[PDB]
């Protein structure tokens, strides 16, 4: 679920990211380290009709802490902003019988490089490393159908 | 000679031996209507079963894995 | 990472954009095999002898009493089968922005 939300930072638009940059400069008016701790998201939380608690504070900007110095920098404030702007499993399962063509119960490197190229985009050989890596979270050379429920997160 | 035997075939008689050729006519349709409709559903109580096997086969490679 | 992750996700949408069609395309073929699965096991009505005919609506009227079991047969091994799938499944689940935008700028 986490690298469908760098997409939609990747395609914010300039005019989008400029307006957020507006935004976050306002939000650290007056932080030491130019970055959003608990009392920046604590004033703006409090003052924009809600009032979240410190421990609870800390829980937004550790979801998107990819840094870990307690303080959402304006990176990691993009991905805050697109947190807040998918697939029932259900439907996930039908279509996991699809993609396992010799119908064992897991989905193959070849299974995978076969649907790709029926995508009728150019499928590049860094397209089908990386994708089987990142659905296959052990390394065994497939994926079983636990692993394609997180491997389809949220997509359309 | 069996009891439940006799009264089983007797179903057809007190149904169908005993009247109108032109009720027959719209009658005899009627009884393979229902054939055709069971069939439809043997049809596809046939392919959910098929769907089951492949579901609990799912299954079975799943349980055995996340232990 | 390799490639960026929009277009890993580009091409996440893409592989169930034809996973979907597939299966409409596995509901068409499986129409069709209904169809000719029942002009072969309900071949349609036409005409009689009004004595021969009714022999026919005899062996009609036995056909359903024996297709209803068959019916019964395969519904009672989908119906265990639906039983043991919600017990398979059982046992393996055991192991704001946009208002913040405006009210700042
Ligand atoms: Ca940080
Ligand atoms: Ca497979
Ligand atoms: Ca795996």
């Amino acid at each position: 679920m986490d690298d469908i939300y760098k997409a939609a930072v990747e395609q914010l638009t300039e005019e989008q990211k400029n307006e957020f940059k507006a935004a976050f400069d306002i939000f650290v008016l007056g932080a030491e380290d130019g970055s959003i701790s608990t009392k920046e998201l604590g004033k703006v939380m409090r003052m924009l009709g809600q009032n979240p608690t410190p421990e609870e504070l800390q829980e937004m900007i550790d979801e998107v802490d990819e840094d870990g110095s307690g303080t959402v920098d304006f990176d990691e404030f993009l991905v805050m902003m697109v947190r807040s702007m998918g697939k029932s499993e259900e439907e996930l399962s039908d279509l996991f019988r699809m993609f396992d063509k010799n119908a064992d119960g897991y989905i193959d490197l070849e299974e995978l490089k076969i649907m790709l190229q029926a995508t009728g985009e150019t499928i590049t050989e860094d397209d089908i490393e990386e994708l089987m890596k990142d659905g296959d979270k052990n390394n065994d050379g497939r994926i079983d159908y636990d692993e394609f429920l997180e491997f389809m997160k949220g997509v359309e | 000679r069996e009891k439940k035997k006799i009264l089983a075939e007797r179903r057809k008689v007190l149904a169908i031996d005993h009247l109108n050729e032109d009720q027959l006519r719209e009658k005899a349709k009627e009884l393979w209507q229902s054939i055709y409709n069971l069939e439809a559903e043997k049809f596809d109580l046939q392919e959910k079963f098929k769907q089951q096997k492949y579901e609990i086969n799912v299954l079975r490679n799943r349980i055995n894995d996340n232990q | 990472s390799k490639i960026s992750a929009s277009r890993k996700l580009q091409l996440k949408t893409l592989l169930l954009q034809i996973a979907k069609q597939e299966l409409e395309r596995e509901a068409e073929e499986r129409r069709g095999e209904k169809g000719r699965a029942l002009s072969t096991r309900a071949q349609p009505l036409e005409l009689l002898g009004f004595a021969e005919l009714q022999d026919l609506a005899r062996q009609l009227h036995a056909r359903v009493d024996k297709v209803d079991e068959e019916r019964y047969d395969i519904e009672a091994k989908v119906t265990k089968n639906i039983t043991e799938i919600a017990d398979l499944t059982q046992k393996i689940f055991d192991l704001s922005a946009d208002a913040m935008m405006q009210a700042l700028l």
